[PDB]
């Protein structure tokens, strides 16, 4: 089965590494890849073959006009935010959700908290503390998942691949049902 | 031994291949889509970049703006193509995932029925009131679906053409026009 | 002279940035362009295979197959043009532009050390002072030279590259209109 999953969200949240880390199985650390490059993967979810197509996007405003050009025919979305970046989190209901809804009302949305390995990182907790800021909690992510009516709320790390695989098995299941 | 309907069996395996091939054109199609997306963005970016250097590079202002525009243009016309390919990918997906699939459903049943018939029949053979009756049931269900298959198979080869014919025409038209409006402007 | 050099250097650094950008974007263009070619080649066979085994749509499947092949056939040269362009500019950035910076960096240092001792004294010294004044002024003249050379080369290179690039693109689309129209047999 063919399944088109597109990943949206602020730039620097982890979208690109997420896809690369999942498809290759190697954190794209040390080289940072080709720009507007998309991905794909052949997987078996509950005994079924799937051709998962992964569309990466430009978070920036400058792409507000063209990022949506990828929305037609999509089966499920991944709205992402960085667990150690409250800025991206707020933007979920603030920008991404309304956009994905404007264009695709009725499509399975899955909320992803990225950079999980950092939410429990020492210096990250501290550096963040300096700016009188603090990581996003699972309850917070969960509440958001509910506010925007997302079928699932997942957290992961493209670095330690923690939670990674699951993000996509559940993505596929939201389409297969 | 087996209940062979040769003529129909062929039409069946044939539909099965046409199916595979179509799902392959279907891949490429989708993929084509992904690349068009990738170009569009790269072109959009490169457009804004060339534009910027032009604005801040007097000695090369003409050559940079020159490229900026063509890239700014190739980005738009690129959207159009992307739209059309999406329409292509989408329409055939129905033809393959709905219409064609539908028929394959009844083709399944017929084959199940054609099998339980040969099945029961064989038991009676290896063994040798209602026995004849149930033997009749099996046969009537098989012959029934046998008919259904023959009907649906012809209504499909029927729609397959009307769809593909229109879809291929448009697609070619779209990739073509994706040059008519790009030359008449990139060379204007 | 300084401060004015300071400015011309601040500018250099930026120009570097913007070009390193165009380099990236270009690499991208090579990559996606490429992919599009692999896809067209594949779609081209698929349509050819279908057309050969589908007398119902033999034609419409047929011309679509040729078109994809033509596009691919002359998309491969377009890729050669872009590769060259990317390649060229990489040399302008990776070496020429980079060379200049190597001098700029040394020059900045020299100036710092110099301004330093000049102060640490206005409050070995003299013999080392002139030596310093000596290094600094030398480099200061060097920078001026590199900065001049780099600017001139930046133009000789880009004017050709940009133009070549742009012709390749126009060659592409135009090269197609013909063979496309031709197909309209
Ligand atoms: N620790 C950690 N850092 C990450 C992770 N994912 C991405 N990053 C970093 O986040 C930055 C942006 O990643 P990238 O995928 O290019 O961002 P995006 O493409 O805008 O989504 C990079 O510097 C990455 O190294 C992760 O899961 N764990
Ligand atoms: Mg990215």
């Amino acid at each position: 089965q063919a399944i088109k999953c597109v990943v949206v969200g602020d730039g620097a949240v982890g979208k690109t590494c997420l896809l690369i880390s999942y498809t290759t199985n190697a954190f794209p650390g040390e080289y940072i890849p080709t720009v507007f490059d998309n991905y794909s993967a052949n997987v078996m979810v509950d005994g079924k073959p799937v051709n998962l197509g992964l569309w990466d996007t430009a978070g920036q405003e400058d792409y507000d006009r063209l990022r949506p050009l990828s929305y037609p025919q999509t089966d499920v979305f991944l709205i992402c935010f960085s667990l150690v970046s409250p800025a991206s989190f707020e933007n979920v209901r603030a920008k991404w959700y309304p956009e994905v809804r404007h264009h695709c009302p009725n499509t399975p949305i899955i909320l992803v908290g990225t950079k999980l390995d950092l939410r429990d990182d020492k210096d990250t907790i501290e550096k963040l503390k300096e700016k009188k800021l603090t990581p996003i909690t699972y309850p917070q992510g969960l509440a958001m998942a509910k506010e925007i009516g997302a079928v699932k709320y997942l957290e992961c790390s493209a670095l330690t691949q923690r939670g990674l695989k699951t993000v996509f098995d559940e993505a596929i299941r939201a389409v297969l049902c | 031994s087996r209940t062979v309907d040769l003529e129909l069996e062929l039409q069946i395996e044939l539909l099965r291949e046409t199916k595979r091939k179509y799902e392959s054109v279907l891949q490429l199609g989708r993929a084509l889509t992904a690349h068009l997306y990738s170009l569009l963005q790269t072109q959009h970016a490169l457009g804004d970049a060339f534009a910027d250097l032009s604005q801040k590079s007097p000695e090369l202002q003409e050559e940079f703006g020159y490229n900026a525009e063509t890239q700014k243009l190739l980005c738009k016309n690129g959207e159009t193509l992307l739209g059309a390919v999406n329409f292509f990918v989408s329409s055939i997906n129905t033809l393959v995932t709905k219409t064609m699939e539908d028929t394959l459903m009844t083709v399944k049943q017929y084959e199940a029925a054609r099998l339980e018939y040969d099945a029961y029949r064989t038991d009676l053979e290896e063994l040798s009131e209602s026995a004849q009756a149930t033997f009749q049931a099996h046969r009537d269900k098989y012959e029934k679906l046998r008919g259904d298959v023959a009907i649906k198979l012809k209504f499909l080869e029927e729609n397959k053409i009307k769809v593909m014919h229109k879809q291929l025409l448009l697609f070619h038209n779209a990739v073509s026009a994706y040059f008519a409006g790009n030359q008449k402007q990139l060379e204007q």
